[PDB]
């Protein structure tokens, strides 16, 4: 059984209705557990854990360590934020639908799509779907691209229209994909 | 270029 | 991003000195810095900002909304403050001082009495030749023979009398070197005494 | 307060130096940069902990630096040459991209020949009596000459006790042969007081320049006097 | 803790076992880049952020300062070693399965800690080295890591393909099967 010590580091940057709520939070953890944080609200070091105590007390009685973290609000999170609107807030991947039975079961395909946010609504002759119908967790590919998988329950008979609505901000008007029986 | 936030030493090491 | 400033700057004692300091390319994440260096020796750090003003007990320093420009000020300026002051700008990768040109700033004495004269000085043969009290706009140039040697005018500050004089001085081995004829290439002013 | 050692170094081509630096209590990043006269700051090499991230920045493979602490950094330069003569300056902060503060620095100079190294002549000038009924002012002039390198720090001493107040030296001496390269340099200081003051002859007045040369390392085979870091002092007392 | 954009800049990791380390920049839960700290250069995962640049002695002095921190953290825990967890391992494809058109097999390795682990594919017993690509460790809300895992592919009914996942936490190596149907 090997032994190992792990030390990491985050510096986390929160984002809310653009640059109008913008939140640093600088962790120390080791291994899992966070001894020592820096939060933009408090602006100041404090300790999460006893191990973590001494580490604030030094950070907090320099002046230097101190002051360029009080204004990596601006440096770090506001000015990579910017970066970020003209380059990842701009990424927009088209969604692929898919429909193929599995017939007591119908699953909607809907693949390579960023960014997370999506809606995907079942329909069986304009009337919308509810009671049978579940969905996946909206799965991450880890490539910059997400999938989500919704089956439906349906009970077919001939003459049926099964519309899969799918809305994504990448989107103008949403794709309707049918499928007939 | 992206900006980082830096980690700073601990003491006693 | 890159800093342009102004090569040298003349300004009087006991008032407060102005540094300009242009950066129009600047960033977001970057630092307006503000280090001195008196002749050879080693730089010392002054102030430094981002967003707003800072105050400092060295000095202030003044960055604009557009963040475009930036000013130092130094309120009571002395003669201890006359070093090239470099303006450089810090962020990102930046972990290397960088030294413009700089501004050169030159604090200006306070000639209270000026009195241009060439005294003779004795041994504690040979002799040496002072012209001291002359005022801060006359030069005091090198001498035509290279056997004559003449230093450069220097400023003495005497804080227990709280007089300060400009000083020169001239000497040579050769026989026979005179003493009204040393600062002849300065040229000295015409009220120059000679004893 | 970042501390270096030693203040002053003079040697000969083809001789190895040490050049060492103490940075601020806490502070783990150390900077090593090369500055010449009337040139801009030039950077060598800078540690974070013990090891080195960037190595450029070095003339050659005959610079080197090593921080085994990883507190104290020595910067060693193996047969010296004579463009390698610099202030050698180093800088602290607390780690990388932080505010960094200098020590006072190291001046190196390389010669081709220690044959022409000589420590300096110092003289010291009474005041003028013109002077004394003129301006009721007494300005006492003291004069280092015949020095080579330039490596002297001329410091007024009055009744055993260094004077700052109304004291002026020169901030570069002046060249007695400008044609020849290896020239003897002179360098003058003006100690002003009051004609009171210089009255009494029971005040000491005396000037100090310490001189920098050879140090115990460096080898002597001339007949003249080794010119080893040497303090050479010109006293007078005062005239009633 | 809430916020419509989540950043880390960056994800700075250190473990005594290598000694290895790693220094990521993410967004939304996705890698924006990594730097190689042998090869001393910055290697990004998207073609746009390509554009910036990125210096890889931040990262280097990032881990020096985290080796360094490691090591003050053991002495004051009293060599306090990280408790293996047990990862969730999970395969699936990128996009709906079709027979002779290319496809990309992913497998989400989830909560692994010590962020130590050898993931391997194999078709029908054969271990596979031609068409393989594996992310960074990316991080976790709880400290704990993930990693993913990818196989190109050319789906055919008679090839078997399964995950070989190795960490400490698991008695034995686990295999997640993927069948094309
Ligand atoms: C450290 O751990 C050992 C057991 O491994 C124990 O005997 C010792 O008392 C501990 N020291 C402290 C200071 O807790
Ligand atoms: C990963 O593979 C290496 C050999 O390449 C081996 O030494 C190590 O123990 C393996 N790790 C695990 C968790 O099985
Ligand atoms: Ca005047």
């Amino acid at each position: 059984s090997p032994e190992d010590f792990v030390y990491q580091f985050k510096g986390m940057c929160y984002f809310t209705n653009g640059t109008e709520r913008v939140r640093l939070v600088s962790r120390s953890i080791y291994n899992r557990e966070e001894i020592v944080r820096f939060d933009s609200d408090v602006g100041e070091f404090r300790a999460v854990t006893l191990l973590g105590l001494p580490a604030a007390e030094y950070w907090n009685s320099q002046k230097d360590i101190l002051e360029r973290k009080r204004a990596a609000v601006d440096r770090v999170c506001r000015h990579n934020y910017q970066l970020e609107l003209r380059t990842t807030l701009q990424r927009r991947v088209e969604p692929t639908v898919t429909i193929s039975p599995s017939h007591n079961l119908l699953v909607c395909s809907v693949t390579d799509f960023y960014p997370a946010q999506i809606k995907v609504r079942w329909f069986r002759n304009d009337q919308e779907e509810t009671a049978g119908v579940v969905s996946t967790p909206l799965i991450r590919n880890g490539d910059w691209t997400f999938q989500i998988l919704v089956m439906l329950e349906m009970t077919p008979q001939r003459g049926d229209v099964y519309t899969c609505h799918v809305e994504h901000p990448s989107l103008q008007s949403p794709i309707t994909v049918e499928w007939r029986a | 270029a992206p900006q980082p936030e830096l980690p700073y030493p601990q003491p006693g090491s | 991003m890159k800093t342009t400033q102004p090569p040298s700057m003349d300004c009087a004692e006991g008032r407060a000195a102005n540094l300009p300091c242009n950066h129009s390319t600047i960033s977001g994440n970057e630092y307006v810095y503000w280090y001195r260096q008196i002749h050879s020796q080693g730089p010392q750090y002054i102030i430094h900002g981002l967003k707003n003003n800072e105050t400092n007990e060295m000095a202030s320093l003044i960055i604009t909304e557009d963040r475009k420009s930036s000013t130092l000020i130094l309120p009571h300026a002395t003669l201890r403050d006359t070093a090239v002051y470099y303006c450089i700008v810090w962020g990102g990768a930046t972990n290397k001082l960088i030294f413009g040109t700089g501004t050169l700033l030159a604090v200006q004495p306070n000639i209270q009495n000026p009195d241009p004269a060439v005294y003779q000085l004795r041994d504690s043969d040979k002799s040496v030749c002072l012209f001291t009290d002359f005022d801060s706009q006359t030069n005091v140039s090198q001498s035509k023979d290279s056997d004559v040697y003449i230093t450069d005018k220097c400023v003495l500050d005497m804080r227990s009398m709280d007089f300060k004089s400009n000083s020169a001085v001239a000497w040579s081995n050769k026989s026979d070197f005179a003493c009204a004829n040393a600062f002849n290439n300065s040229i000295i002013p015409e009220d120059t005494f000679f004893p | 307060g970042v501390s270096q050692s030693p203040s002053n170094k003079v040697t000969e081509k083809g001789k190895d130096v040490e050049l060492r630096c103490d940075p601020i209590s806490g502070h783990t990043a150390l900077y090593w940069y090369r500055q010449s006269l009337g040139q801009g700051l030039e950077f060598l090499i800078y540690f974070q902990g013990n090891s080195a991230p960037d190595k450029s920045g070095l003339p050659s493979d005959r610079f080197s630096a090593e921080r085994t602490g990883g507190s104290v950094s020595t910067l060693t330069i193996q047969r010296t040459q004579q463009e390698d003569s610099a202030v050698y300056l180093c800088a602290s902060s607390v780690r990388s991209t932080d505010t960094q503060y200098f020590g006072p620095g190291t001046r190196l100079t390389v010669l081709e020949d220690l044959k022409n190294v000589f420590p300096p002549e110092v003289a010291v000038f009474e005041p003028s009596e013109a002077e004394i009924s003129h301006t009721q002012k007494a300005t006492l002039v003291c004069l280092a000459t015949g020095f080579y390198p330039d490596h002297v720090e001329l410091s007024w001493w009055v009744n055993g006790k260094e004077v700052h107040s109304g004291v002026c030296t020169d901030p570069q001496p002046l060249k007695e042969q400008p044609a020849l390269n290896d020239s003897r340099y002179a360098l003058s200081s003006r100690l002003r007081v009051s004609a009171t003051f210089w009255q009494n002859p029971r005040n000491h007045f005396r000037c100090q320049v310490q001189f920098y040369g050879l140090s115990e390392n460096d080898e002597w085979t001339q007949d003249r006097a080794k010119p080893v870091t040497q303090i050479v002092s010109a006293e007078a007392w005062g005239r009633a | 803790i809430v916020a419509d954009h989540v950043a880390s800049y960056g994800v700075n990791l250190y473990q005594s076992y290598g000694p290895s380390g790693q220094y990521t920049h993410e967004f939304d839960g996705d890698e924006q880049f990594y730097v190689d700290l042998g090869r001393k250069e910055t290697v990004w995962c998207l073609p746009v952020l390509r554009q910036f640049r990125f210096d890889p002695q931040f990262a280097l002095t990032n881990i020096a300062v985290l080796k360094h921190n490691l090591n003050s953290l053991i002495k004051r825990s009293n060599s306090t070693a990280a408790t293996n967890e047990v990862p969730e391992v999970t395969v699936f494809s990128k996009s709906p399965v079709t027979l002779g058109q290319p496809n990309i097999l992913i497998c989400l390795v989830d909560n692994i800690f010590p962020p130590v682990v050898n993931i391997t594919w194999l078709s029908n017993g054969h271990s596979v080295t031609e068409g393989v690509s594996e992310t960074s460790f990316l991080s976790k809300s709880d400290h704990s890591f993930f990693k993913i895992s990818y196989l190109t592919l050319l789906p055919s009914a008679e090839e078997s393909y399964d995950c070989k996942v190795e960490h400490w936490g698991l008695d034995k190596p686990l295999l997640k099967h993927w069948e094309p149907e």
